[PDB]
């Protein structure tokens, strides 16, 4: 479960980056 | 060498022998000879007694004496954290560290 | 040339008690001894605070906590003497004295 919740914080970071490429 | 005594340490002066005689039968011997004759090196050392007793200075001690990597360490009961899988992803992550190097510089 | 930090834990009874004993699924309780364990005493070094808890029993007390180095004084507090019950009455009654309310006769 550990494992999971440590990939779904990578996905949250990719996900503000890429919300943070599209916007611009 | 047996300057442990007044190394900083008190102890006795019995178990060095059995110690460094049970490590040089283990390890001193080069090893392709060890393995013809398929003997297995020991691994395992248990200490116990009161606290405040020395235990942590003897084992810096007899790890210093032997020529091996600095020594690592870990709490007594930290490695039972309130989660499930800890217990196996932290204690896997501390053998393969070791792992890891024996695979690169191999046997 | 720090100073002083002084944190009191009231009831530290409440919070504190035998890591293995407790047969809960959630281990809360032995969480937070770990951690606490670990800022007080560890590798970690510090010399700027001190720690003072009062419990209302010794009784329900894990003896990592007692260990040396990190509660190793302790202290009693049992019951006055007379002379202590006189001076205690005597702070007790001197507003009473004071407004002139209390009656010779005592
Ligand atoms: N013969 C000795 N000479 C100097 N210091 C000692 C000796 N024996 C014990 N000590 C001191 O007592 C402490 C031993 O603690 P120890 O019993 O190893 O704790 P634990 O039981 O948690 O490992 C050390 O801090 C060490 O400095």
């Amino acid at each position: 479960a550990l494992s999971e919740i440590e990939t779904r914080h990578s996905e949250i970071i990719k996900l503000e980056n890429s919300i943070r490429e599209l916007h611009d | 060498d047996w300057n442990f005594e007044k190394m900083g340490i008190g102890g006795l002066d019995k178990e060095f022998s059995d110690i460094f005689r049970r490590a040089f039968a283990s390890r001193v011997f080069p090893p392709e000879i060890v393995e013809q004759m398929g003997c297995k090196h020991v691994k395992g050392i248990l200490l116990y007694g009161p606290p405040g007793c020395g235990k942590t200075l003897l084992a810096r001690q007899i790890g210093k004496m032997l020529n091996a990597r600095e020594p690592k360490v870990v709490n007594g009961p930290e490695i039972l954290n309130k989660y499930v899988g800890e217990s196996e992803a932290n204690i896997r992550k501390l053998f393969a560290d070791a792992e890891e190097e024996q695979r690169r510089l191999g046997a | 040339n720090s100073g002083l930090h002084i944190i009191i834990f009231d009831e530290i009874d409440a919070i504190c008690k035998q890591r293995g004993s407790m047969a809960g699924s959630t281990g809360v309780h032995d969480t937070v001894v770990n951690q606490l364990l670990s800022k007080i005493d560890g590798v970690e070094q510090l010399n700027n605070i001190l720690v003072i808890g009062m419990t209302n029993r010794p009784d329900l007390i894990d003896e990592a906590l007692l260990r040396p180095g990190r509660l190793e004084v302790k202290m009693e507090i049992g019951l006055p003497d007379e002379k202590g019950r006189l001076q205690i009455l005597h702070i007790h009654t001197a507003r009473m004295r004071g407004h002139q309310l209390l009656s010779a006769d005592v």
